[PDB]
């Protein structure tokens, strides 16, 4: 569940008998998700990965320079 | 912090039992280790598997197996991987030395955060006695000082020779001793074993059911223990509950769990050194309290040099026992302890200047040196705590003169 | 999408006559009905029929080299080419 | 003046809350005022007031729950329960000695 401030209102406390549109409609065990969230949620999935601690580009040298270094004493 | 118990001789496996049982009716534990249906906090207590199984901490240790399978059959959560099964005792504890600081080590590596040791033993237990006194010491030598020992000794009601030799290493190692005579014990109830449980499981009350202060071990012994030498405890317990004409306040709760009569050790006139109140219901009137804590410290007579400070925990009752009454328990820390100190020794001299039974100790010249230094040492250290409990009585304790 | 034409036209067109002959409420009240009915289906359709957690459980697998025997049988067999 | 701009912002409130574009789906019979030289303005006013009190009030307790959140508040700031702050303490008590 994507818990939100808005989920957390209970709003059975008014009488709502009703319910829309119909029985006929599932509920999908997924939550609901646009076409604009479905494009921002894997666009931040991989942006956490390639831009993590580690692999950031941020001795005024970043880390992948040092791993790369490294990398090329192991190939010599 | 976690804590670790460890059960030592038959009676201290009885008093665990009980104990365990209390504690997993409070905690609404089943005896196959499945919860019932959070606020309180058994992990302290209780480890926890993923697979939703509540296990204790506790370590049984017995020379003999039929006390042990009792205790385990009747409580199946028990895991039989940390059961273990005077001079010559404390030799076959010297054997076994690894094999329990391994045992004791599974224990402390399990927990999160280790914070006391627990050691339910009696005193008169013949070889368990020496097996516990030699535990004391492979647990204070190996953890250091940092984790402080609690020991509930049952006290005795040729014994007076194992009393002192336990009695040695009981005053050397242990930071916060309990006192327990099984006189007053049988003397309240007028089984026994219920009311040490009930005891040592309300001493801990404000750890399992948290509330807005005494959240720690530490804060509640710090209370009762101003100096290291002054680490014997006397414990007190209103046995008028769930009885039709049961104290109808809080205040008289106070007020009448000061009786000498309630206390659970033989005691004439005493002087409090400490004291800290044990209350424990749903709903506590919070003046009535103001007014019994008043008319307590008016009324007890502290010794000069203490803050003279009364201290009363309001405790939680379980959510698992139904809208029981007020119910409460009184742990103080008196001057009383020079009276059983004395018979003691009194009754050590009196059989060690009469040769009756040391031929079952004394084996040979060089056993007959060593049992006699040892003796000897025994006997001066519990002249010297006699001594020192004595001159806190006076008003000159802290003078250098 | 035809039927759901059909559906809502049956709504807008024969039960009331047009958007403007609806009162705010109950305009707000079929635009929910839409939203809901819509999403509904496009995830009936994205991760039913196209299995999107599959697929991207699949670029985890091959493109983040969890499957190290394949890329090991990769260099092994290429270790020439 | 305070009832009435009470009840307007209590109102406001309750349709920001829960989303209602009007209150069309309670069905409650209402009375307007019917001139301003009307001797039961005050009558009005209170009973409109009483009515928005009455709604705001059942939205706090009964749908966001405002019991449980007092007592959420006294556990975190009051420490009713002190035994997540005695571990906080306890795990970083040789920082926060510190300067």
């Amino acid at each position: 569940n994507k818990n939100d401030q808005d989920l957390l209102l209970n709003k059975s406390f008014m009488n709502l008998s009703e319910i829309d549109p119909n029985n006929d409609l599932p509920k999908f065990n997924v939550n609901l998700l646009t076409i604009d969230e479905l494009v921002e949620l894997h666009g931040t999935y991989i942006d956490s990965i390639i831009n993590s601690s580690l692999l950031n580009e941020k001795t005024n040298i970043s880390y992948i320079d040092q791993i790369f270094n490294i990398l090329q004493t192991i190939f010599n | 912090g976690e804590t670790i118990t460890l059960q030592v001789g038959q009676c201290g496996n009885q008093v665990g039992l009980q104990y365990w049982q209390q504690l997993a009716t409070e905690h609404g534990i089943q005896s196959d280790g499945s919860s019932t249906p959070r606020n309180d906090h058994p992990e302290l207590f209780f480890t926890l598997s993923d697979s939703n199984t509540y296990t204790p901490r506790s370590i049984l240790i017995d020379m003999e197996p039929s006390v042990i399978a009792k205790s385990t059959s009747a409580l199946p959560m028990f895991n039989p991987r940390n059961v273990h099964l005077w001079i010559n005792g404390y030799k076959y504890g010297t054997e076994e030395e690894e094999t329990l600081l391994n045992l004791i080590d599974r224990e402390v590596d399990k927990c999160d955060n280790l914070s006391n040791f627990q050691l339910f033993h009696s005193v008169a237990g013949g070889t368990g006695s020496g097996v516990g006194s030699k535990m004391l010491e492979v647990i204070s030598d190996r953890y250091g000082h940092k984790k402080l020992l609690n020991t509930f000794s049952i006290f005795p009601s040729v014994q007076p020779y194992n009393t002192i030799l336990t009695l040695k290493r009981l005053i050397d190692y242990s930071d916060a001793t309990f006192v327990f005579h099984n006189d007053s014990l049988n003397r309240i109830e007028n089984g026994a074993n219920k009311l040490i449980a009930l005891v040592s499981a309300s001493v801990s009350n404000p750890l399992r059911f948290p509330g807005y202060m005494y959240s720690s071990m530490e804060s509640i012994v710090s209370n009762l223990i101003p100096t290291p030498d002054l680490k014997f405890l006397t414990s007190s317990i209103a046995p008028f509950s769930t009885q039709k004409h049961n104290y109808l306040n809080e205040y008289d709760m106070l007020l009448e769990l000061s009786n000498d009569r309630y206390k659970t050790n033989r005691v004439g006139d005493t002087s409090y050194i400490s004291m800290l109140n044990y209350l424990i219901g749903d709903n506590l009137d919070q003046r009535e309290i103001r007014k019994g804590i008043l008319k307590s410290q008016q009324r007890i007579s502290f010794v000069p040099w203490v803050a003279r400070s009364v201290l009363v925990v309001h405790g939680k009752k379980s959510p698992y026992l139904k809208n029981t009454n007020l119910e409460g328990i009184q742990v103080t820390n008196n001057t009383s302890m020079i009276d059983v100190f004395t018979k003691i020794l009194k009754q050590f001299d009196l059989l060690i200047k009469r040769k009756a039974y040391l031929n079952r100790y004394y084996s040979s010249v060089e056993e007959e040196n060593e049992v006699m230094e040892m003796f000897n040492e025994s006997r001066e250290s519990v002249k010297s705590i006699i001594d020192e409990y004595k001159a806190c009585k006076e008003i000159t304790y802290l003078d250098d003169d | 999408v035809n039927q759901y034409n059909v559906k809502y036209s049956a709504i807008l067109f024969n039960n009331h006559q047009g958007l403007a002959s609806m009162t705010t409420n109950e305009m707000i009240k079929l635009i929910d009905s839409q939203y809901n009915e819509i999403l509904t289906f496009l995830t009936q359709i994205i991760q039913g029929n196209n299995k999107l957690f599959t697929h991207v459980y699949n670029f985890k697998r091959f493109y983040f080299m969890e499957t190290n025997d394949f890329i090991d049988a990769i260099m092994v067999k290429g270790k020439d080419v | 003046q305070s009832k009435i701009l009470n009840t307007g912002k209590y109102l406001n409130i309750f349709k920001r809350c829960t989303g209602l574009h009007n209150f069309e789906s309670l069905k409650e019979k209402l009375t307007t005022i019917t001139s301003l030289a009307a001797p039961d303005l005050e009558l009005k006013i209170d009973e409109f007031y009483h009515r928005a009190n009455k709604m705001l009030m059942k939205l706090l307790f009964d749908g966001y729950n405002f019991p449980s959140v007092v007592n959420i508040f006294q556990r975190l700031f009051l420490f009713a329960d002190s035994f997540q702050i005695d571990n906080f303490i306890d795990s970083t008590f040789s920082e926060l000695k510190r300067g």
